[PDB]
């Protein structure tokens, strides 16, 4: 099944590795080296998880929880019982989220696009990396990523949070917080004024790019532009991924007291 | 729209909202008996 | 408490934020913050002589 | 070297400012008359134009400015009136609300009284922002989205009205403090048992994620066919040209299914919007349904089982036992 | 007057009757939460049974549970 | 009742206005492009494809 | 009454209705969230076993 | 004084009217039954001198 | 709108007013019997 | 605007002006007899 | 005079207004906070009585 | 603006300053009698 | 002397002088108000000799 | 903005900086006889 | 005097006046946030009664 | 722009700068004998 | 000389004068956070009184 004006576009070429063998379509799909790639990885990390499901007390989904191994491991891959399968299937995950990323780099290539999807993504692989990898590295064990459970990661989350007695404190966490706000607020107003104009007042014409100007100049005595308003989204959307890889990655490595106590250096100003 | 129209309009209008009235009062009646709130 | 006495004010805090002093005054040594915590003490301008 | 990836305006054009699409004008009118920013038109559009100004925005300015003024004044008296500790210390400067003990009855006007007449002020200046935004949608015969959308982040915004008057206190609301009030989000997480169990919190956390997630897709696609005249949406939904072709195709091929022009905007109102509808819903549904989340997480089995910590023989079961909390001491003793 | 043709009165009349509203609703709420003319719960208290002298800034204590609701 | 709790009614609500608002947006994603082509016919997921949408231009 | 030659009739009984709706909506469970109205539970109840408030 | 709908229109005054007076009576209303004199809805079976009063 | 117009609406706009508050001054009357403020 | 437009607006917002600050002394006269703030 | 040919009296006399209106608002909110000029309690108090 | 124009404009706005101020001296001297804050 | 307003428009350094004058008065008046010393609001009263000096 | 205007807004800019410093000194005399700060 | 050839008048005059003002309030607020020079407080005391910081 | 009304310029800049370091220089020896630093 | 070819005097001026006032309060600064050099507290401290390092 292909959309009514898809044909004229499925054309070869524009792929990084491969040639005429991996450039087909598999249903919707476009099917690359990568692709490839992408499958082989995506289905060993899955089988990897449901076997860990196995092994553990439940099958139900919200109590599943894949861990990772004990601190005293330290960077060392772990027996697959006592958190060795957690950092088999972190490899799995870190080859699924590159070739992702390299196969939309082949698909935007094919139709003449930009480069920006694929480092747009690259921001949300960024700070996963942090989580698993470079913090992880940096304090000098495996065993302070987050384990594999729908809520058991959120209770990683919460013990970190407090290892630092106010996680509300951290100076990064602040900045990513607004990222993450202003980023929906702008994406709900930038929704509005699309379908505004789009949908208008029932029989009144469709509006212009003017209308759209006018409007946030009457409401707010300023209008970013139509590329002002994308570009911006992009800002919000993807800044608030890395300053959030910001945030957790000088929590540990840099600062390892409480994070109210940080803020002694602006009390401590001469004046 | 029109003065006609307004005039057929405003004699449903009224009797629908006194009608409504004095079947809410009714009600209010009928809660007195089982439970005054004064 | 059965009751409520009002303390005096050189013993109430300007203050009503209820962490205040485990997130702020913990880490905070300046002496005229410190002074300002606190209400000063009042009096009567009868009991003055004014 | 590298392409141009349609970051930034290099070379920008100057005209008359627009003065904008004629209106009704008697309740209101123009102000200025748009003058251009140079620095602004690098990353948007350069024009500081006019704002509009009738009766809605008037009244709401007015009370929240007062609203405003309440609160930075009882931060400026809560450090003595000094004006160096008061720009030093103002992340940690509150206005708290009332004592637990008052219930919903009016406090003392320096314990709580000053905090409810900015609240009620600060919601009278948002609800008439509110009437003002519906009324210039509707003023350009636009749709009214904008009003709804709004209105969402309203009715989150009242939850933390709701909530503490269902609950019988009005102690328990939002101090107004940038530091205060994530110490008041802390405290309610904690009082109520772990937030992080509350299934409608988990879904306005889904729907945060799930707005970054749709702005970054949607910012990325609409750069990467910029160059094929894709910023013009308005065109390519009314008269569907390459770049809308090309987004469709480059997402159903990555993906297996897409959307279109128009209704990815559809799929952004909804994820921004449901955000703070789930949020609200949690919130009214915490204190009044639900005294402790992850005791309905273990009931409905959502907490993940862990080896015990530590065990306890049966006088340390009835030795650990503790008291609530009650009252502060009222006097010092002498021992 | 000239003032009028200064100053539009459709523009002046409406912050006007804002820069009222407020003026009035703060007042209102300002004796309210005072002790001597917190008419609704003391209003049929005489001038000499009314509360005097109530600053007190700790006049209630501010740690206690919620009321038995 | 017992087991059964303010809370999980309204999650339970919260799902079927969830699902009935995907088929909705589903259905207006279809709008552009359909239906699909195929060697065996046309062809249309779930939801089906709306009716045909016209907009409204300003004279000249 | 030539009310309705400046006001919308369709646009009045919207809102109109709206209103009356969402302030029953309200009052019943105002009533309801009452101690001594939450006739659900103690709707059985004669008018002198109906709680009532602190008397002073 | 009738030249007041010259200058101001009726439908933008009217509109605007009834919705500072249903917000004032919501707001008095709910004050009051905030209140522990006139909670009318628990105690308003309460004789006058039975209602509380405010401390001296 | 004309001055004969905005003559008309004036004398309904005067009636209602006053109508409004003669049957606020009752429920006001009413209350203080029943509980009063002063 | 015409200056007799002002005129003729200036002499009701006086008259209006100077009524509601006489109708608000009566009514702090009111209050003082009911209980004095000085 | 000459001043309102530099100036435009509508707008300094907004800023004026303006101005005044918070001054005045700034001043009385610190007199209401204070112990010796807290006339809505201590306004009857004589001036031997009232705090120092 | 022109100069005839800002000679009457001063008048108005020299007056007002002026009683403005001369009620605020009067409000001044009332709260010294009752309370000195030297 | 007079030169300098050529050199700088005499309206824009009116504005500009007339506010940083207004932000200086505020903040000396609230650093006196502040102080023990000079509160003059609740010790304005006080003699010279029974106003507080800071600790040698 | 021409030579003769400059010379006529710096007398007048002149006095009322030197007359503004002299009220302001004569403030602080006063404020010294009440409480001095060396 | 050829310095003002090569730097434009109107900018380095702002900009002088900008950082004298600035470094004024600094060095002002330094000297009142001390103990020795908190002189609102204790600029009454003689300069033997002056506070001195810790010694060896 | 020229060098004539630059060295005009120069001698307001240089007597207006000798003039306020002058009265540093006071203020200083006045805070010396007041309380000394060193 | 020739280095105001390859330089322009009036951007160097302003990066250097930029340079010195940023470094001279970094000194000023460090020495007025330090013990031994608290001149504004402890500056009528002799030189035997004033403070020193452990050991
Ligand atoms: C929310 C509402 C909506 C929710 C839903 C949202 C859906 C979003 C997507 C929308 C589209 C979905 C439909 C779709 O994708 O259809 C594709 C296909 C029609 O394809 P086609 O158009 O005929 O194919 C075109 C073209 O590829 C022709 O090539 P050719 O015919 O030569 O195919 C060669 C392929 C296939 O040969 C194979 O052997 C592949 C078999 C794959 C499935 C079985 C997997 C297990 C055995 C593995 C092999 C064993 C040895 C043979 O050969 C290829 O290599 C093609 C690419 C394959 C992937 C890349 C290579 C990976 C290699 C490493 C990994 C190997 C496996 C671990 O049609 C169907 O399969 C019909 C059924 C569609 C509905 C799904 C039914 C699922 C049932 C099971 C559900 C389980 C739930 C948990
Ligand atoms: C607490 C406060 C919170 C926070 C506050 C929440 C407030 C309520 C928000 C509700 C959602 C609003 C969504 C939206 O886009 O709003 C902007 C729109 C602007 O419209 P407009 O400016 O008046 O004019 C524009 C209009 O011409 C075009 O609008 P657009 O197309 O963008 O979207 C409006 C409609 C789509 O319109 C059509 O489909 C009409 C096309 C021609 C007729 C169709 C064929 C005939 C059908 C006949 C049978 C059908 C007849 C209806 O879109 C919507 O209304 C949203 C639809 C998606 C959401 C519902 C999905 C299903 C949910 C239920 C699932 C159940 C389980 C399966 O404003 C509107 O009011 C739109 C109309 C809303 C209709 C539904 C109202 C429901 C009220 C429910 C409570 C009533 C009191 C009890
Ligand atoms: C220890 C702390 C607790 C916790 C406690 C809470 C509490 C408590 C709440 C949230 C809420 C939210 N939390 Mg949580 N939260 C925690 C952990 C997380 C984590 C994480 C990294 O683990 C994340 C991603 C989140 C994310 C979120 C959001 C999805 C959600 C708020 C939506 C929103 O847009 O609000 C921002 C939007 C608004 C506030 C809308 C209203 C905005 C108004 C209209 C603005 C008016 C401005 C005015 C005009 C200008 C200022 C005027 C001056 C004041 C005078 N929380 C932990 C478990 N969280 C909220 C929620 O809905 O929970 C269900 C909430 O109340
Ligand atoms: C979909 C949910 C998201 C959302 C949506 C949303 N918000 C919205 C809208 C929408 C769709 C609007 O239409 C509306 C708007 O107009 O946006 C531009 C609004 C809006 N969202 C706002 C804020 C906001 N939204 C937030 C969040 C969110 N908004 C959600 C994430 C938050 C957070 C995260 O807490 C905030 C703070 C406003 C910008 C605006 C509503 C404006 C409003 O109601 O204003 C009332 C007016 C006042 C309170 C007056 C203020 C007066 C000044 C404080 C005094 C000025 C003094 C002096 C002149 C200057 C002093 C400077 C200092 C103050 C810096
Ligand atoms: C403690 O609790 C708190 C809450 C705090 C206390 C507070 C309480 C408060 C503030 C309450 C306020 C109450 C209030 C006022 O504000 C309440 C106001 C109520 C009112 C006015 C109700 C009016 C109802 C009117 C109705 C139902 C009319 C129906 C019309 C009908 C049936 C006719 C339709 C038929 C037609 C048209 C025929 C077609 C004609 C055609 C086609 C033709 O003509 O051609
Ligand atoms: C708890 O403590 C706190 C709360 C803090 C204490 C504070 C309290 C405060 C500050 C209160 C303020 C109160 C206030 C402010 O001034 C109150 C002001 C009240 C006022 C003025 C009310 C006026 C009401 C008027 C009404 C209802 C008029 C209705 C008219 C109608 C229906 C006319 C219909 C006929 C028409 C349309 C003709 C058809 C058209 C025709 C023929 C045509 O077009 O030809
Ligand atoms: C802690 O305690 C805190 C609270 C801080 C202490 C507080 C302190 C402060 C700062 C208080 C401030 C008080 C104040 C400020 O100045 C008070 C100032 C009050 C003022 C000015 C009130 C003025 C009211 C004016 C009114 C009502 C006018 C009405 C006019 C009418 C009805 C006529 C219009 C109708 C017309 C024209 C129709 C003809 C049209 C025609 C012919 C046509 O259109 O042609
Ligand atoms: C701890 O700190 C704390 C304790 C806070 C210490 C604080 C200290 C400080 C820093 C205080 C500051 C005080 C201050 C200065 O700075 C205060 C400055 C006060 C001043 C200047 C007040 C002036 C008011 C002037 C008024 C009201 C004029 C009104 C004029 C009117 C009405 C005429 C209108 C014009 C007309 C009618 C013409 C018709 C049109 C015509 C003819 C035409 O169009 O032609
Ligand atoms: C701990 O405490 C901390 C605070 C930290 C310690 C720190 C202290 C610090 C740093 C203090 C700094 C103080 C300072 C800075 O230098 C102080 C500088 C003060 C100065 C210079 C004030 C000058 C005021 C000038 C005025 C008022 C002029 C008024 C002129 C008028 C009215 C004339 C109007 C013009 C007309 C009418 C023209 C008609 C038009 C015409 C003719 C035309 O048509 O052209
Ligand atoms: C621990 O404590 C910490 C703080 C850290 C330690 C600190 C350390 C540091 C780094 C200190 C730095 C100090 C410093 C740096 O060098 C200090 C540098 C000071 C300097 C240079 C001051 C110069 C002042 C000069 C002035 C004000 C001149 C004004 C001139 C006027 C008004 C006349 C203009 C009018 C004219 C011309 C009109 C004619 C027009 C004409 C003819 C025309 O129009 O044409
Ligand atoms: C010189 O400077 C001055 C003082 C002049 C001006 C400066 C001001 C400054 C610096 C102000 C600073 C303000 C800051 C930092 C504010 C921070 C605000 C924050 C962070 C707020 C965050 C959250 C607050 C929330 C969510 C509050 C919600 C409150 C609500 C919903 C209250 C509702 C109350 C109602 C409806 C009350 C009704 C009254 C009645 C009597 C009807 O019911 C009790
Ligand atoms: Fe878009």
């Amino acid at each position: 099944a292909m959309l009514s004006f898809e044909k004229k576009y499925r054309v070869r070429g524009g792929t990084l590795i491969g040639g005429d063998l991996f450039d087909f379509w598999f249903g919707p799909f476009y099917v690359g080296f990568f692709g490839v790639t992408t499958i082989f990885f995506v289905t060993l990390g899955t089988l990897l998880c449901v076997w860990g499901a196995a092994m553990g007390p439940t099958w139900n989904l919200w109590q599943i929880s894949i861990a990772p191994p004990d601190l005293k491991y330290g960077l060392g891959l772990a027996p697959l019982r006592e958190g060795g399968l957690w950092q088999i299937i972190t490899l799995c995950a870190l080859g699924a989220f590159g070739s992702w990323a390299l196969r939309q780099a082949e698909i935007s290539r094919k139709l003449g696009m930009g480069m920006h999807i694929p480092w747009a993504y690259g921001g949300a692989v960024l700070a996963y990396a942090t989580l698993v990898v470079i913090r992880p590295m940096l304090l000098g064990a495996w065993g302070h990523g987050f384990p594999y459970g729908i809520f058991s990661h959120l209770d990683w989350v919460s013990n970190v949070g407090y290892q630092y007695l106010h996680f509300h404190y951290n100076p990064a966490h602040m900045i990513a917080v607004t990222f993450f706000f202003t980023n929906c607020l702008a994406l709900a107003m930038h929704g509005s004024l699309i379908l505004s104009v789009t949908n208008p007042k029932k029989g009144t014409p469709v509006g212009t790019s003017e209308t759209e100007n006018v409007f946030f100049r009457d409401l707010l005595g300023y209008s970013i532009g139509a590329i002002g308003i994308h570009r911006l989204g992009l800002f919000l959307a993807v800044g608030a991924a890395v300053w959030s890889a910001i945030c957790i990655v000088i929590s540990g490595p840099f600062w390892t007291k409480g994070w109210p106590e940080w803020w002694n250096w602006w009390l401590n100003l001469p004046i | 729209m029109t003065e006609d129209e307004a005039r057929r309009f405003h004699g449903y209008f009224v009797t629908g909202t006194l009608g409504y009235i004095i079947v809410a009062a009714v009600a209010h009646f009928l809660a007195w008996q089982w439970r005054p709130w004064f | 408490g059965s009751s409520y006495t009002v303390p005096a004010p050189e013993h109430t805090r300007r203050m009503r934020g209820i962490m205040i002093q485990s997130t702020l005054w913990s880490i905070d040594g300046k002496r005229s913050a410190r002074e300002r915590r606190h209400y000063r003490p009042q009096t009567t301008g009868a009991a003055l002589g004014q | 070297m590298l392409e141009y990836q349609n970051l930034f305006t290099r070379v920008q054009v100057r005209t008359v400012p627009e003065a904008g699409i004629e209106i009704d004008e008697s309740t209101g009118t123009r102000y200025g008359t748009g003058t251009f920013s140079y620095l602004a038109g690098k990353f948007g559009d350069a024009q500081i134009g006019p704002i509009y100004l009738g009766w809605a925005g008037v009244l709401s300015l007015i009370f929240g400015f007062m609203a405003f003024e309440i609160i930075g004044l009882n931060m400026w008296a809560s450090v003595g009136w000094d004006p160096v500790e008061f720009i030093r210390q103002l992340p940690w400067l509150a206005l708290e609300p009332p004592p637990p003990q008052y219930g919903l009855r009016v406090p003392p006007l320096a314990q709580g009284g000053w905090y409810l007449m900015a609240g009620f002020f600060l919601t009278i200046s948002i609800l008439l922002w509110w009437v003002r935004v519906y009324r210039r949608a509707r003023a350009l015969n636009m749709g009214t989205h904008l009003p709804w959308a709004f209105a969402s982040a309203i009715f989150l915004y009242s939850t933390f009205f709701f909530q503490p008057l269902l609950v019988g206190s009005w102690s328990e609301m939002v101090p107004f403090g940038i530091f205060p009030h994530l110490d008041w989000t802390s405290a309610f997480s904690i009082r109520y048992g772990n937030l992080y169990y509350n299934p409608f919190h988990a879904l306005s956390i889904a729907f945060l994620y799930g707005s970054a997630v749709l702005f970054a897709m949607h910012g990325a696609t609409i750069l990467a066919v910029a160059r094929l005249g894709g910023e013009r949406e308005i065109e390519q939904i009314t008269d569907r040209g390459t770049a809308a072709e090309r987004s469709m195709l480059f997402w159903r091929w990555t993906m297996g299914f897409n959307a279109t022009m128009e209704s990815i905007h559809r799929w952004s109102w909804w994820f921004a919007v449901l955000t703070t509808f789930s949020g609200g819903i949690g919130i009214l549904l915490t204190g009044t349904v639900v005294d402790n989340w992850y005791l309905w997480g273990v009931k409905h089995g959502l907490v993940a089982p862990y080896p015990a910590q530590n065990t306890l023989t049966e006088e340390q079961q009835q030795l650990l036992r503790g008291r609530y909390q009650g009252t502060a001491p009222d006097s010092f003793p002498s021992y | 007057h000239r003032i009028w043709l200064m100053f539009d009165p459709r523009r002046v009349m409406v912050a006007m009757v804002g820069f009222l509203a407020v003026l009035a609703l703060v007042i209102h709420f300002i004796l309210l939460s005072s002790q001597r003319y917190s008419w609704i719960e003391n209003g049929t208290l005489s001038a000499a049974q009314a509360p005097v002298g109530a600053s007190a800034p700790a006049a209630a204590a501010e740690m206690s549970p919620l009321p038995p609701g | 009742m017992q087991y059964i709790d303010g809370a999980q009614i309204a999650l339970y609500a919260f799902w079927l206005f969830f699902f009935g608002l995907i088929i909705y947006i589903r259905r207006e994603d279809k709008r552009e492009g359909y239906p699909l082509e195929s060697p065996q016919g046309p062809r249309e997921g779930w939801p089906a494809m709306p009716e045909k949408k016209t907009y409204i231009h300003r004279p000249t």
